[PDB]
């Protein structure tokens, strides 16, 4: 079970919602793509169950895009990369 | 949607509890699962207990996926995931026994919409998602009343009853049938006519026009129970439908092959009843073509009583059976049709008013329903008296719910803000503007929860509207076509007609009141909203008033036909010794006039100079005046109980062109008046028939622009001039001094308010244009046409 | 045409740089190849790095084909081959929706334009021309503008 997912979050406020109690040792990278904000979440060294666990919470605030990470890697657009949730809690909540 | 069963709502609310109880902001899919199983013996709930998944077993999994610890429960409405499970289940309950959606569908729908946290719980608890969906499914059974079959009956009936087609009895033994409301009198007349032998076939004539099949539900019911003669027992009832036969085939030959075969299987005779809708098409009799001549087989089928049948036919159709014999004149037999009378009409409406609770804006008011009907007969005015009605009911049955989306509480303003935020926010999120998006976001989401809270404060527009149709509302919708937007039209009619015609104000108030009489109801509903003859100089206010009526009543300036009868004269010009004849009355009756007025069914029909037409034209008009119908082209009755017939005239012309004229004194008005209102009204009658005038409501006499009619018509035309150039950015004005000089062209006894156009053209268009081109006046700057010496002088003003 | 994405133009101008850098009168396909891989992580560029074709690896081959020494760089516009790679790319961008045409399409267009000096570089550097065209393609997914699949509702709605 993949420990890294490419997720779509709707309105920006959703990214924030997720952020304010999730980061979880897991670098997470935030795109704006199709104007809605995608987050490519990377659970770093979390077990499959642990990842589904963590990821549940995330998907309380969003859904998990089918979209492959490499579409993003080429033609994407960043909002905060690699520390996406963490930064958003500061600057987007508050 | 369409309102739901408890079981759904119940599993759902249990989700919201698990949200806060486990600490979740948005009540996730993990809670929906807990919700299902906590509803115990819900089909969903029950299913999970089979799967081995208890509330416990699920929850053990659940707390390990989200669980903790958003006990704050920020914006506790669902996850969109969970909302999807609900949308899916609803339709999957439409699919699987439940219009009103319950539990079964929710687990079933859950599996279908099997995602996130929910999904993972069952596949972790050793249960395949479809094993769960199975489980819900296998706890289904029959719920269609009158059905749950396990019995057996009858034999010989088999080959026949299959084919083809609808069976009114079946749906009435599954009883989904709505009676509805009679249309009673056909139904007795069938059973005498249908327990016969030699001829055995009823034939229902006319009124199509009630929804004939409603009468059929009558028939169904009485042929079963219980006053019926002996051959009308051991009967089985088949409806024959043209549609099933034609479907899947192209060529005519295939339809006939099947039809010969069907009539043969119809051998269940003396035990079978056949209902033949649109009987004429098959019989094909007379005319130039009565359609597919199945008749050859069908006529003996009807005659034999094998295809002992009930014929659903119309006014003209009867001809095409009684013309054939002796198996269409040994088949046909007429019976007297009725509908649910004008008061009854209202009642049908009311019965299904309440059933637009899938529309929730009416359910009631009764008085408004009553209005729907009563107002419709004169306010367009060409259909059956309940159908008209329901369009009003239902229109108005949104119209006040439309008044929601502005002021009444207008907590629409909240939403108005919330949007604007998102924008600011959004664009800020795109630029970043991080914390500069943040506060906008916050302003947004502030708005959002507040919105969602006031969106179920906008249950108040349901508590506002699902009484009330509004009488006034309903009236407004009839007027939209044709209280609210009709009584301002009624009450101020003279004023409104006056605002477009100043050409004879005398005339305006008279016309106003006559239209208003009929349109307020007290005229036979078999006569136009106005018959008139308009005497006068021509175009005095005459044409213009026809226009002004269209303008006042319909909210469209023109919804007004206009034919000159002097072209269909046949009064001083038809034909000569060996010279060819014309067709004139044939042209008006035979198609032209009638077709045109049929297009806008309500329309001010303006028949110019009808006194130059012979007495024969008037007879046709007389049919409008009597019938409120005109009978024309391909056997149509075009209901002229709608229309405002306005006929212009002048045949006592001299007196009408020596008409009222205050500019020649007040005492020149009432003795030109008194003179024209008798010699004209008798040259009018001499150019009509007194019989014509006897069903024409009023003869209005118009008088050339007395002193006093003119400069205000001119100041509208001259102003209409000044207004059509302003849109494209050019300011012209004719002063009152210049509007006066323009008005002078028609002061003529002979002319009406028709020459006025020429004088606006001459004094405004032409006068300005030769000055705009030379640069005495220009674009956007104000161009004053004034009189300063008894002649125009164009001055310029900023 | 219909106006282009940067990524196209960006891979392209680096060819012109390469024109003078090895001396090419009209800037051959070998310079276009270098252009792609020196544009780094554009889809064309990125692709080549996957197959193992770095700018270095390429350039080693490249200088040994033409390379030297038309440093005069006579007229410095493209070679007709190199112009073709662009004509092709426009269509390889029709192919991978982009009215404004960018990088993938250019490597894809290159493969199409396999005549080139560029093409010969990759088949010498142990990379099939289609192994590269593949490579450009597989760094895409779907751009879309509102769709992204997964998750639906409603059932009864189907037949109508």
């Amino acid at each position: 079970q993949k420990l890294q997912f490419v997720l779509r979050f709707g309105d920006f406020e959703d990214v924030i919602s997720l952020s304010k109690l999730n980061v979880n040792g897991s670098k997470t990278t935030l795109y704006s793509f199709e104007n809605r904000y995608y987050l490519y979440v990377d659970f770093c060294n979390m077990t499959d169950e642990e990842v589904e666990n963590q990821l549940s919470i995330l998907l309380e605030y969003a859904t998990e895009s089918s979209i492959s990470i490499h579409r993003l890697e080429e033609y994407g657009k960043l909002i905060i990369s690699e520390h996406a949730l963490e930064t958003i809690k500061k600057h987007f909540a508050s | 949607f369409g309102r739901f069963t408890e079981r759904a709502q119940k599993v759902l609310a249990l989700a919201q509890e698990e949200a806060l109880r486990l600490g979740h902001n948005n009540i996730g899919t993990e809670h929906i699962l807990l919700g299902l199983v906590r509803e115990g013996e819900g089909i969903a709930a029950k299913a999970l207990q089979a799967l081995g998944l208890g509330s416990e077993k699920i929850q053990k999994e659940v707390e390990s996926l989200i669980g903790r610890g958003q006990e704050m429960s920020q914006t506790i409405h669902y996850t969109p995931r969970a909302k999807k499970v609900i949308e899916l289940s609803m339709d999957e309950a439409r699919k699987l026994g439940h219009s009103y959606v319950g539990t079964e569908h929710i687990l079933l729908g859950l599996i279908r919409e099997g995602e996130g946290v929910a999904a993972r719980v069952l596949n972790n608890l050793g249960v395949s998602l479809n094993k769960a969906r199975q489980q819900v499914l296998q706890l289904l059974g029959s719920n269609e009343t009158g059905s749950s079959a396990a019995g057996t009956n009858s034999n010989a009936n088999t080959p026949t009853l299959d084919s083809l087609a609808r069976d009114l009895t079946a749906i009435a033994k599954e009883d989904s049938l709505d009676p509805v409301i009679g249309r009673s009198k056909e139904i007795q007349r069938v059973i005498e006519v249908l327990s016969r032998r030699t001829k055995n076939n009823p034939v229902l004539i006319g009124e199509p026009g009630v929804g004939k099949t409603a009468i059929a539900e009558g028939l169904a019911q009485q042929i079963i129970n219980n006053e019926v003669p002996e051959i009308l027992r051991d009967k089985r009832v088949m409806t024959l439908d043209m549609g099933t036969v034609v479907a899947g085939t192209k060529y005519r030959g295939e339809f006939e092959d099947r039809l010969k075969k069907v009539m043969d299987e119809i051998r269940q005779a003396g035990n079978i009843i056949l209902f033949i809708d649109e009987l004429h098409t098959l019989i094909g009799a007379g005319g130039a073509e009565g359609a597919i001549d199945a008749s050859n087989i069908l006529k003996p089928s009807l005659a034999r009583g094998e295809l002992q049948c009930i014929g659903a036919t119309t006014l003209d159709e009867y001809r095409k059976y009684i013309e054939k014999d002796a198996a269409l004149e040994r088949r046909f037999q007429p019976i007297q049709v009725d509908q649910p009378s004008v008061d009854e009409s209202i009642q049908i409406l009311q019965g299904l008013r309440d059933r637009y609770e899938a529309h929730h804006r009416v359910s009631i008011t009764d008085d408004a329903i009553e209005a729907a009907v009563k107002l419709s007969d004169r306010y367009i005015s060409d259909r059956f008296l309940p159908d008209k009605a329901i369009d009003l009911i239902d229109e108005a049955g949104s119209k006040v719910r439309l008044r929601s989306f502005t002021t009444p509480p207008n907590l629409k303003e909240l939403e108005q803000k919330l949007d604007e935020v998102r924008k600011e926010k959004d664009a800020a999120v795109q630029s970043q503007e991080f914390e500069k998006a943040a506060s906008l976001r916050d302003t947004e989401q502030r708005l959002r929860e507040q919105v969602e809270d006031t969106k179920k404060s906008w249950k108040e527009k349901q508590g506002q509207e699902n009484s009330e149709v509004t009488v006034d509302d309903i009236a407004m919708v009839v007027s939209s076509w044709t209280a609210q937007t009709e009584t301002d039209k009624l009450l101020n009619m003279e004023n409104i007609l006056h605002s477009r015609v100043i050409g004879q104000d005398e005339a305006v108030v008279a016309v106003a009141k006559a239209v208003r009489r009929a349109r307020a109801g007290l005229k036979d509903p078999k006569r136009p909203i106005g018959s008139f003859i308009f005497l006068g100089p021509t175009g005095v206010g005459k044409t213009e008033l026809a226009r002004a009526l269209a303008e006042s009543i319909f909210g469209d300036e023109e919804s007004m036909i206009r034919i000159d009868m002097s072209e269909y004269m046949e009064k001083h010009s038809t034909s000569r010794l060996v010279g060819s004849p014309p067709g004139y009355v044939g042209y008006d009756e035979g198609g032209q006039l009638t077709e045109k007025v049929r297009r806008k069914p309500y329309s001010v029909v303006l028949l110019d100079a009808i006194e130059k037409a012979h007495p024969d034209v008037f007879n046709i008009l007389l049919q409008v005046l009597e019938d409120g119908r005109l009978t024309d082209s391909k056997g149509r009755t075009v209901d002229f109980r709608n229309t405002i017939l306005i006929m212009t005239s002048n045949v006592g012309a001299s007196e009408l062109k020596r008409n009222k004229y205050v500019g020649f004194n007040v005492q020149d008005e009432t003795q030109n008046h008194k003179d024209m209102k008798d010699k004209v009204m008798g040259e009018l009658k001499r150019a009509f028939r007194p019989e014509f005038i006897n069903r024409i409501d009023e003869i209005i006499v118009f008088h050339s622009l007395e002193k006093k009619h003119l400069t205000e018509i001119v100041s509208l035309m001259s102003d209409q001039l000044t207004k059509r150039l302003k849109e494209q950015d050019l300011s012209i004005e004719l002063t009152d001094a210049a509007k006066a000089k323009v008005a002078e062209e028609g002061v003529d006894l002979e002319y009406g308010a028709r020459p006025l156009r020429r004088a606006i053209q001459k004094h405004v268009e032409d006068r300005l244009s030769e000055e705009l081109l030379r640069g005495n006046i220009h674009k956007g700057q104000h161009i004053v046409l004034d009189v300063e010496d008894g002649e125009f002088v164009v001055k310029t003003t900023a």
